[PDB]
C-alpha cells in the first residue's frame, strides 16, 4: 500500500517538520515546510 | 594581523625586523577602518608587505562571516587608497610560473616572459595564503551550520604543545584543519620564542618573510608577510 | 613621504635582502637584519663538482 | 481516500506525541532553571 | 475564456537586489455574488519578491475571482521591467557599469569608485590598457541568482572615453612624443 | 523569586547576534532528544546532541569610529621636527607615544597648510572631562588669519 | 499557567525614526527599569511593509501620514520580558497624544521624546494577542508562549496546512520518484495556495 | 503530566559509571556558570562551558631562566 | 552613400597631421585633419558615391614605460 510507502519514506522527519510548523507559525507555513524539508535533506544526506 | 596588533607595534617585537612605520601604522589604522566601512567585512586584517623596486606594496585582506571563505584581498601603494584585487584561478597560477624576478612596483608593469604585474601579485598572494597561512589550535570553531566562526572562548596555547609541531593549522580549506606536521618539506618552519614565554614566533621558510606571533596566555594571533615575494625552492639546500 | 621636508633617505639593497643605509646625510648609520643570504634572481644553482 | 484514513491521522498522532515530548523537555528544563535559581538564592544570601 | 491582463510593472535595481515586498492595486471588473458591487474582497494581494529575479518573470494568479459563465480569469501581476538606474544596467546574471573617464586619466592605474546596490563603495583598479571596446571581470558581486540568493553574479566595468577638445599646439607638439614614440 | 525566575528565563530566551538562536530553545531541543532516545552515557553524549541540534531589509549601523575615520582621511592626503621631539618625549615617560602624536603632527601640517604660519610648534595638551584639547602655538607672517 | 510551568510574557518596544539617534539614553531607561532585551533589530520599515504590519489600525482608519513617517528613517524593534510587562510598560510609557501627555504625565517617555500624535516617541503593544501578532510579524522564528498543545495545533494544521499536504501526498504517490523530498519540496514551492506561481526565464 | 515529570526527573537523575556524575547536576553546574551576567551570546559557548565543568610551573621555568640572565643588564 | 573606416593610430589621432583617405574612383587626396578626433565623429567630403563619409577608428597602444607615462601625464592631464 501507499500508506506503508509514506510510513517508510519520511516518518519522523515530516513529524518534526509539522511539529515546528505547529510551534513556529510564519506568514506562509507551506514555504517554511518546504524550506525545512530542504534543511532535513541537507541534514540527513551530509 | 588585526588593527589591534597594529596598535601594539608587534611586527618589530616578533623579531623579523622588516616591520612597519608609524606612517604606515596610522595609515593602516584609518584606511582599514575605511575598508571595514565601505566593504562589509566581518574582520579586516593587514596581510603584509611585498618588497618592491620602485614602490612598496601594502596588502590587506577582508573576510566574511564564514572564516574559511575566499577572501577579498586588497592592495595599496600610498597606504590610503585601497583597491580590490581580483580572485585568483589556477589558470593565472600556472601563468606566472614563467616569470622569475623581483616585484617591481607600478602595477601596470608588463613582463616579457604578455603577463601583467597585478596577476603576478594576486597569484603570489593566493600561493602564500594556500601554503604558509597559520591558525593555532582552537582559534577557529567549526559551526554545524557549515560556516567557520572565530572561537571567542579561545584560551591561548599552553607551553607544553607549542613545540610539537602539531598545534598549528592553515587558514584555508582542509581540530578540523590540516596540521603543520604534514608540510612539505619537514622542518620548513623557524620555531622560536621571544623574551620569556610571552610570545611565540613562527617564521616560514618556504616563503622567507612571513612571521606569526602568538601570545601563549591571551587571544593574540595573526600572520604578517613582509619579504621578497618569492618562493625559494632552494630550501632543501638550506637545511 | 607625507611630510617630505623632514624626510630621511632609506637605502634598500636588493642584492642583500634586509640591508639598509640612512640619511639626514650630516651623519649616517648602517643596519642589516635578515637571514644572511645574497639574493639571486634565479634559483640557487649548486656549485659544480671539479672536472 | 487512503491518506485520510491512513498516514494523515497517524501523522497527527505522532505530531501530538512529539509536541508532548517537546513540552515535557521544556518543562523539565524550566524545573532545572527553578532549582538552580532557588539554590543560588538560598546559598548566595547565606 | 477571456485572455488575462499583462501589467508591465517597474522594480528598481536595489529592490531586485534585496527582494522587497510590493503592494499593487488591481482592476475592479469582477462581479460579486450580491450583484451590487464590482470590488473584490481581496483588494491588495500579498506577494514576496525573491532577490535577483529576471527581467520578465511571469507571476500568475491562477483562478482569481472565479466569476463568469464560462470564464475563469487570471491576473499576471508581474511583468518584471526595471527602472533606468543611473549607475548599473542589468543583464542575465550580470551587471555592467558604465563609468565616464578622461583620456589623461583613463591610461593610469585607475580608480573606479563603484557604489553598488548594497551601498558598498567598491574600489576596483584598472592596470591593463583601456580600449574603447574594453571591459573587466569583477567576480563575486552582482545581483544574486533566483535559485541561490547566497552566491552572487559578476560586475563588468565599461568605459566612456571623452577626448579633450581645447589643446593648444604646444601639447600637440609634445604629444607627438607622448604617443607616437 | 518569580522576578528572578523570569529574569533568568529572559536571560535564556535572549537571541545571539551570531547564530540567531536562543539558549532556552537549544537546551529544550537537547533535552527533548535526550528524552527521546536514552543511552547509558548521558553526560558524554552532550557534545554530539548539542551539535546535532545546531544542524537544524536589516540595516547596518555606523560606528562613531566611521565618523572619525571620515575626519581623519584628510590627515593622510615651516613646522619644527615634531618626531624627534616625540622620541625625546618617551624617555621621560611622557607624551602620546607615536600614533596619537603623529595624528597631532598631521593636524599641525593641515593647520600650517591652511594658515600662513611662520612657526607652528606643538604647545601641548590639556586634559578634559569629555574631550581633549590639542594646542599649537602659531606665529603669523602678516599677522592676519 | 500551572504550578510546574511559568508564563514569561513578551511585549514589543518600537523606536520611532525621530528618536533612533537618541537610542542610548532611552535604552538606559528601559534597561534600568527592569525590562530585558531579548533581541534588537535595526530595520528599515518599507511603506509596503508598514501596511501589513498595521492591518489592525491603518486597515480601518485612514492615516497615510504615519505610514510615510515610518519609512522616513530607521526603526529599532525589541522584545521585552518583565513581571507584569504590559502593565509596567503602559505605566512607564503613558497614554498617547503627546501634546496632552506633556501636561498629564510629565515623567512619561512621550512627554520627553515625543512631539505630537503622528510624530510619536514610541509604540507599544496593547493586548497579548496583538503583542503576539506584532512579534510574529517583525521578528524571526522565535517561540512565543503558550505552546498550543493538544487539539489547538492539530486544528491549525488541519485547517491551514493539511489540505495542501493531502493534495501534495496524493500526487506524490503516483508515480513514485526516488528521494521524494525533492518532489514534496517542489510541490510545496510550486502548488502553494498562499504563494503565486513563479516562472523564471 | 506529573508522571512524565517524575519519569524525566528519574531519567535525568540517572548517573553514568564512566564519569561519576549525572546529567542533572552537570546541567545544574552549567546553568550556574551560565546565569552570572555574561553577554547574551552563550549559544555558541554552551558546549565549551560543558567541557569546562567536565574538566574541573615546570613548563614555564624557561621564562624564569631568561629572567635570571636578564637582570644583570641594569645592575 | 559610400563610406569607409580608416584605422588611425592614437599617436596620429590627438595631433594635427595629414591623413590619406584615397577615393575609389580618381586617386585623391591628402586631406589633413584639423580638429581633435572623437570616436563618434565624421568629416564631410563633396563628391558622388550619395556623398563620401569618413569614419575614424582609434587604435590604442599596448605597452608603455614609466617616464613615457609621466611625460604623457604632463601632455594630457595638465
Amino acid at each position: 500500500m501507499d500508506t506503508a510507502y509514506l510510513k517508510n519514506c519520511f516518518g519522523t522527519g515530516l513529524t518534526q517538520a509539522l511539529a515546528e510548523v505547529a510551534r513556529v507559525r510564519p506568514s506562509d507555513p507551506i514555504e517554511y515546510l518546504a524550506h525545512w524539508l530542504y534543511h532535513y535533506r541537507s541534514i540527513t544526506v551530509a | 594581523m588585526d588593527a589591534d596588533s597594529l596598535l601594539l607595534s608587534l611586527e618589530l617585537a616578533s623579531g623579523s625586523g622588516q616591520g612597519l612605520s608609524p606612517d604606515r601604522r596610522a595609515s593602516l589604522l584609518t584606511s582599514l577602518m575605511l575598508v571595514k566601512r565601505d566593504y562589509r567585512f566581518a574582520r579586516v586584517l593587514f596581510w603584509g608587505r611585498i618588497l618592491g623596486l620602485v614602490a612598496d606594496y601594502y596588502i590587506a585582506q577582508g573576510l566574511s562571516e564564514d572564516q574559511l571563505a575566499p577572501r577579498k584581498t586588497l592592495y595599496s601603494l600610498n597606504c590610503t587608497e585601497w583597491s580590490l584585487l581580483p580572485p585568483a584561478t589556477e589558470e593565472m597560477a600556472m601563468q606566472i610560473s614563467v616569470v622569475s624576478g623581483r616585484f617591481m612596483g607600478d602595477p601596470s608593469h608588463e613582463y616579457e616572459h604578455q603577463i601583467k604585474e597585478e596577476t603576478r601579485l594576486v597569484s603570489i598572494i593566493d600561493q602564500i595564503d594556500k601554503a604558509v597561512a597559520i591558525i593555532p589550535r582552537g582559534a577557529l570553531f567549526k559551526t554545524p551550520f557549515g560556516v567557520t566562526h572565530v572561537n571567542r572562548t579561545f584560551e591561548g596555547l599552553p607551553l607544553s604543545e607549542v613545540r610539537k609541531l602539531s598545534s598549528y593549522f592553515h587558514f584555508r580549506e582542509a581540530d578540523f584543519l590540516d596540521s603543520l606536521e604534514y608540510d612539505i618539506p619537514r622542518g620548513s618552519w623557524s620555531i622560536q620564542m621571544e623574551r620569556g614565554n610571552a610570545l611565540v614566533v613562527l617564521r616560514s621558510l618556504l616563503w622567507p618573510g612571513l612571521t606569526f606571533y602568538h601570545a601563549p596566555r591571551t587571544k593574540n594571533y595573526g600572520y604578517i608577510y613582509v619579504g621578497t615575494g618569492e618562493k625559494n625552492m632552494d630550501l632543501p639546500f638550506m637545511l | 613621504n607625507l611630510i617630505p621636508q623632514y624626510a630621511i633617505a632609506v637605502l634598500r639593497s636588493n642584492l642583500w635582502p634586509g640591508a639598509y643605509a640612512f640619511s639626514n646625510g650630516k651623519k649616517f648609520e648602517n643596519f642589516y637584519i635578515g637571514w644572511g643570504h645574497k639574493y639571486c634572481v634565479e634559483n640557487y644553482t649548486p656549485p659544480s663538482p671539479p672536472p | 481516500r487512503d491518506i485520510e484514513v491512513g498516514f494523515l491521522p497517524w501523522l497527527m498522532n505522532e505530531v501530538e506525541k512529539s509536541m508532548e515530548h517537546s513540552m515535557v523537555g521544556r518543562t523539565v528544563l524550566d524545573m532545572l532553571i527553578r532549582d538552580v535559581v532557588e539554590r543560588r538564592i538560598n546559598d548566595y544570601e547565606h | 475564456q477571456d485572455p488575462p491582463i499583462e501589467r508591465d510593472l517597474y522594480l528598481s535595481l536595489e529592490d531586485l537586489f534585496f527582494g522587497c515586498t510590493k503592494k499593487i492595486k488591481i482592476s475592479r471588473r469582477v462581479l460579486n455574488e450580491d450583484r451590487y458591487s464590482s470590488t473584490i474582497k481581496d483588494k491588495i494581494l500579498t506577494i514576496d519578491v525573491r532577490p535577483g529575479w529576471r527581467q520578465g518573470t511571469r507571476i500568475t494568479f491562477e483562478k482569481e475571482g472565479d466569476q463568469g459563465p464560462n470564464i475563469i480569469p487570471a491576473d499576471i501581476i508581474f511583468i518584471v521591467k526595471e527602472k533606468l538606474h543611473p549607475r548599473f544596467r542589468r543583464e542575465h546574471d550580470n551587471l555592467f557599469f558604465v563609468y565616464p573617464i578622461p583620456l589623461g586619466k583613463a591610461l593610469t592605474c585607475c580608480t573606479v569608485e563603484v557604489k553598488t546596490l548594497d551601498d558598498r563603495l567598491l574600489n576596483i583598479p584598472i592596470n591593463d590598457i583601456v580600449h574603447p571596446k574594453y571591459f573587466k571581470i569583477v567576480p563575486g558581486e552582482g545581483m544574486p541568482l533566483p535559485e541561490n540568493p547566497s552566491k552572487k553574479g559578476d560586475l563588468f566595468i565599461f568605459f566612456d572615453i571623452q577626448f579633450p577638445t581645447r589643446l593648444t599646439p604646444q601639447k600637440k607638439q609634445m604629444l607627438r612624443q607622448a604617443l607616437l614614440t | 523569586l518569580e522576578v528572578a525566575i523570569q529574569n533568568a528565563k529572559a536571560y535564556l530566551l535572549s537571541t545571539s547576534s551570531k547564530s540567531g538562536l536562543n539558549l532556552y530553545d537549544h537546551l529544550s531541543k537537547v533535552l527533548t532528544k535526550i528524552l527521546d532516545e536514552r543511552p547509558a552515557d548521558a553526560v558524554d553524549i552532550i557534545e554530539n546532541i548539542s551539535q546535532d541540534v545546531k544542524m537544524a531589509h536589516n540595516e547596518y549601523e555606523m560606528l562613531p569610529a566611521y565618523e572619525i575615520a571620515e575626519t581623519q582621511k584628510a590627515l593622510f592626503l615651516s613646522l619644527p621636527n615634531v618626531m624627534e621631539s616625540a622620541y625625546y618625549f618617551e624617555q621621560a615617560g611622557v607624551g602620546l607615544g607615536t600614533d596619537e602624536t603623529y595624528r597631532v603632527f598631521l593636524a599641525l601640517k593641515q593647520l600650517t597648510d591652511t594658515h600662513p604660519i611662520q612657526r607652528c610648534r606643538f604647545w601641548g595638551k590639556i586634559l578634559g572631562l569629555e574631550m581633549n584639547y590639542i594646542v599649537a602655538e602659531v606665529e603669523f607672517r602678516d599677522g592676519e588669519d | 499557567m500551572p504550578l510546574p510551568q511559568i508564563y514569561v510574557e513578551k511585549t514589543l518596544a518600537l523606536i520611532k525614526p525621530d528618536v533612533v539617534d537618541k537610542e542610548e539614553e532611552i535604552q538606559d531607561i528601559i534597561l534600568g527599569s527592569g525590562f530585558t532585551i531579548i533581541q534588537r533589530r535595526k530595520l528599515h520599515l518599507s511603506p509596503e511593509h508598514c501596511s501589513n504590519f498595521y492591518v489592525e489600525q491603518y486597515g480601518k482608519m485612514f492615516f497615510p501620514n504615519l505610514t510615510a513617517y515610518m519609512s522616513s528613517g530607521p526603526l529599532v524593534a525589541m522584545i521585552l520580558a518583565r513581571h507584569k510587562a504590559i502593565s509596567y510598560w503602559k505605566e512607564l510609557m503613558g497614554p498617547s497624544n503627546s501634546l496632552v501627555a506633556k501636561e498629564t504625565h510629565p515623567d512619561s517617555l512621550r512627554a520627553i521624546y515625543g512631539t505630537d500624535e503622528l510624530r510619536n516617541a514610541l509604540h507599544g503593544s496593547n493586548d497579548f494577542a496583538a503583542s503576539e501578532r506584532e512579534i510574529r510579524f517583525m521578528f524571526p522564528a522565535v517561540i512565543i508562549e503558550p505552546i498550543p498543545i493538544g487539539q489547538a495545533a492539530k486544528d491549525y494544521i488541519n485547517l491551514y496546512v493539511a489540505p495542501t499536504l493531502l493534495q501534495g501526498l496524493t500526487e506524490l504517490c503516483k508515480e513514485k520518484p526516488p528521494d521524494p523530498y525533492l518532489w514534496l519540496a517542489d510541490w510545496l514551492m510550486k502548488n502553494n495556495p498562499n504563494k503565486p506561481k513563479l516562472c523564471h526565464f
